[PDB]
């Protein structure tokens, strides 16, 4: 009995055995996008060490098949000026791939192949250094930092509103920066099956937000309560208070969908609510305050609740004895 | 993996309604500039009760 | 009594305890996007001021180490050549990490501790310059400065449309530039109960515009009127005139969001109208006019409107007395 | 009586007298973005321009304060080597700020101010690099480029469909690439008035496509027909043939969303037809057909069509004389 | 009888005869985007070597029109110190535009037009860099390697679900990283006619997908089934068993649309499925079991169903029968 996904957003889930290879030369960049800051910085050091290194050896190597290490006879001039060693052919792969250029090692005519090898070295430098930096863009316009800012109250509890028995909770965000479009899919996933037999393990149904207009839109500003009103087409509508605990099969699926004001990116934030998590009868205390010309929002005691009964029966045998007690 | 992470009074068991040095530093807790924040309102505004 | 959202998008709420700390190391790149221009300048400066006075005290600590300042003898080559002071070290910090490299002042191979100082420079210096620079951009690329050419009229009105009591209010575009699936969400706000007795203050409810087919989109050219008919299962449909006042406990949140059409990202602009805004029985006068060969928004007097009278009832005692009427 | 969108998605209306002034200094890039390529260029260029002769006034400047024109005398270094006319200061502008560097005219620590003026130029370097390179990547990132490719034949037909008098129109798309969302809001215009008298210019009414969900979204590959079913509550049920005409006050404006393929950023086309283009009993003639192995879009005869008669009255009257053999 | 779109998404279908040109000069960047990797590659090696070449042209040729190739008489000072040879112009071309700048060939002040040029070519690099980069990016930050991870099984089958017969298939993700606002438009193509009589080769209806609010988005985790309820409204009514095979006119069209995650762009897969594929009368096997603390999708047997009879006859006939055995 595993959690769906973690309270935080963690997709509990593993693959094992996919069938195929991944993508042939693309999944290079999206696999480097998202990745832990210190091993990406790592690979784009490294990248440019075995860049400069490489080109160091074809330096040094064409500095010595020109015979200009050994003689120093004043005469023969380099393919490039004042290299000795194979150190300096790295501090001059240095100076060309980075542009800096001192000076005293420079390229000159007596080496045509040496001048191809300073075309190569530019334009490799130029492609390698604009990969790097698309990817180190694309990786700090990062999303997903918001996404943690996206409170969720540890509990969902239920309660009377408008004679009905709606499931509820409390949502919150904790940055003064808008989400926009920010859209809620709550959706209750179990083991269910179908009359004619079959039953699937992880089962999904898009349990419905009850929204004066009915979509899926909300504005967040202060933080909220998110409601599902529990109909007779609502699966949760065969519910009753202690079939919910921890080794009942079944979560509400919470999905939170929007647009980060700064960056036009779009994010996503995860949480999932098992049965016991699920506090039946009782309601958010309002924590929010008319504050000296302002809207308090006291986000302690965020989640904080309080106890109130109710009919601890279904739904259903509500409107049971609801219409029993209407027809009489 | 232990972060044995916090129970901050100064903050929570505040719950909002507090005036005094804890959650100020020793150095201000030694010259009072929390107090200085305090009575820089009382410049433009008459104080009061609430 | 304060305003919700200010006549300007501002959401006039403060959070006051938080309970949790930021995010670990990326909320410096979202904090950072958005933020004044001067204070994001003077942060890069300081960076790169910090990043060439560290490695100027680096390559000055070398060539003392070096036992390279005092001796001049001649024979013993510098770690790097030519320099003689703390200020030439510097000047050679900048000239590396800009890439500029004159070369008065030059590496050479005498010390190669001195050649990991370089590559460690170099390294450093690109992965800032890429964080400077995609920071730059992103924040280059900003939205909301087209949010506030979005404008909306200091007050809304009501008035008969189709024998119906219906809300309205005109909205405003001033750039030519075209915002795309621009989209509607009113909302009314308020302190409200349910049956079963509990209070939020900060209610909401999105209150669905008038649309022929029903959605929330619209196409705004000309600055044109949104209008929400007020149904029996609108929350307005208890509202009276001389109910509405500034001491009523009353707001609608009015939402437009759409995406930009240079930049591909999405913007949110922001109005609300209290009670008092809430001009009841008025009229937005026409302010377009077929012009020359051409379509005359006349922009100015623009939230301008005209006063027409009404029953001066609830939408409620308007069918109470609309069936009243009917039936006889 | 001019057209409210031309027939290649001019919006044609102006403003004539906004109130207010523009946006501090964030207008700069918005109206940086979207603007002719050569006047782009020029501005960049210019900008360029000025901040090397700027700073080339300056090194010049301090080359004279200390004295290093005229002496020559030998024993005096100079702020920057070898400098000795305007000319000389703007070359080691040039070298300085775009990072080159060459080495015969250099920064020497005989002046600090001048180890001022290069940081100062570094930086100023930098920073108007990276404001010009995002201008051009979100300029080289343009939209609507696309939004040409998706093309809209120069007329709209009416026919019967169901039994049904329905107006369509096709659409096109001549790129492979792909849009994705492509979503349709056909959209009425007339100036119209509600029965208690109001009239509004530009009047628009959403008019719902039919779409066999309902939604707006279509999935164009094959060019093909968009049509909206003409119902009592649309309001071309009141429309009849002949009643269409150039100088009838009678426009349906269309309108085109969808993503970029290769750029996840958001085009809008927009097409419009007024009573005239709008052909009454028509149907456009299958332009695709079955090819060797394939499907094969003629794109030629793209909007041609092919007339058909029609009971000649409005929808309105059509289910009168309908309920009347019904009833019968 | 061709695949409208290929089981991985190929848009089969060829435009033949598109009336107008291209884009004038914007086509350049969207053709340039969606490309292969060498072919892009090859394109911007190549627009180095020809910005470097004709500047090399330019220096070489005003060195030799200031008479400074064939004197070396030691007192007339060249425009650009040290070039001998159009090597060496090239050499210098280089060093200037890739900001290099050894230093042994440099500008001088003896010709005002080799500063010009020097500006110039200042100027065009700076350009072509930032068109080139902001290229790379918008390549390397390209979806559609996701869009290959999407994956669909080759069939799909249809049952009895709530005592309805309901087509479905099982939908797949592999990436671990997450598809956000994941949104499904099944659409079924067929050559079909309006009772009046007109006939489209590719009709397309959009087939709604059975979901409990009624919208298109899921929430795809674990690879799940999609599936619409076949109803009197749904043009897969009369459909039969046996009436589906590979020369059948038929097939519904998948479509699959979300944003990425790391990425906050939007991509698409496609696929299709034609008579023979719908497999008649089966039930594809859960894939997931409650692994060990975990939900163990085994990917293995993907798309592997079991057979299960069924009434052979349409929908149609299964209402006609239910409602003769219902009303009995
Ligand atoms: N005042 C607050 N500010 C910000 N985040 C909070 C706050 N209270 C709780 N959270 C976050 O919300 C998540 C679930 O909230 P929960 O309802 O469990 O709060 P809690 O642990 O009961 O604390 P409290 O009793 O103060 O609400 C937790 O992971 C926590 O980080
Ligand atoms: N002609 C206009 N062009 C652009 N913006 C305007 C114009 N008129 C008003 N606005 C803006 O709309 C907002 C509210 O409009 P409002 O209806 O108050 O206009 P107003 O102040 O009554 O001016 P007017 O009487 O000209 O309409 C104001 O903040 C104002 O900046
Ligand atoms: N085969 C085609 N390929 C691409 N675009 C076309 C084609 N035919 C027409 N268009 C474009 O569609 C727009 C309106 O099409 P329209 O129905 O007027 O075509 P047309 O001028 O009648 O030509 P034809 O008679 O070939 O359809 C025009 O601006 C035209 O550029
Ligand atoms: N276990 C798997 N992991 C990943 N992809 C798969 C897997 N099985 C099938 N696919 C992909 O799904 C597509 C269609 O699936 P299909 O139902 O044909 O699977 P299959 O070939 O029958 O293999 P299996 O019998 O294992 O399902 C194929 O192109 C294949 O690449």
């Amino acid at each position: 009995r595993a959690r769906f996904v973690s309270k935080k957003g963690n997709c509990n889930v593993a693959h094992k055995n996919i069938r195929e290879q991944g993508r042939f030369l693309q999944d290079v960049f999206t696999t480097l996008v998202d990745l832990k800051w210190p091993h990406t910085l790592l690979i784009f050091t490294m990248s440019f060490l075995c860049s400069w290194l490489l080109f160091a050896m074809a330096w040094w190597l064409i500095a010595f098949a020109h015979g200009d290490l050994a003689p120093s006879e004043g005469t023969a001039e380099p393919c490039v000026t004042s290299i000795h060693s194979f150190s300096s052919a790295f501090l001059f792969s240095i100076e060309v791939q980075v542009t800096i250029g001192f000076g005293g090692r420079m390229v000159t005519e007596e080496c045509p192949l040496a001048i191809l090898i300073l075309i190569v070295q530019n334009i490799v430098g130029l492609m390698i250094n604009a990969i790097m930096l698309g990817c180190i863009f694309m990786k700090t316009a990062q999303a997903h930092r918001r996404a943690e800012t996206l409170i969720f109250s540890k509990h969902a509890v239920i309660a009377l509103r408008h004679g009905r028995l709606c499931f509820m909770l409390r949502v919150g965000d904790l940055r003064k920066s808008m989400i926009i479009s920010a859209t809620i899919h709550m959706q209750v996933v179990r083991k269910t099956t179908s009359p004619e037999g079959e039953v699937v393990p992880l089962h999904q149904v898009d349990i419905p937000m009850e929204n004066g207009v009915g979509g899926n839109s909300i504005f967040l500003v202060a933080p909220l309560i998110i409601y599902h009103v529990i109909d007779a087409n609502s699966p949760l509508y065969d519910l009753a208070p202690s079939d919910l605990h921890h080794h009942q099969d079944l979560e509400i699926i919470v999905i939170l969908e929007g647009v980060v004001e700064t960056t036009g990116i779009t994010t996503q934030a995860r949480t999932s609510y098992l049965a016991d998590e699920i506090l039946w009868g009782q309601r958010f205390v309002p924590i929010v305050a008319e504050e000296d010309g302002r809207y308090s929002v006291d986000y302690s005691k965020f989640g904080n609740t309080i106890k109130v009964p109710t009919p601890l029966c279904t739904a259903r045998q509500l409107d049971e004895d609801h219409s029993l007690l209407e027809a009489l | 993996k232990t972060p044995r992470e916090v129970k901050p009074p100064e903050d929570l068991q505040d719950l909002g309604v507090r005036f005094l040095q804890p959650f100020v530093n020793l150095l201000s807790k030694g010259t009072y500039w929390w107090m200085n924040a305090f009575i820089k309102t009382a410049h433009k505004k008459p104080i009061d009760l609430r």
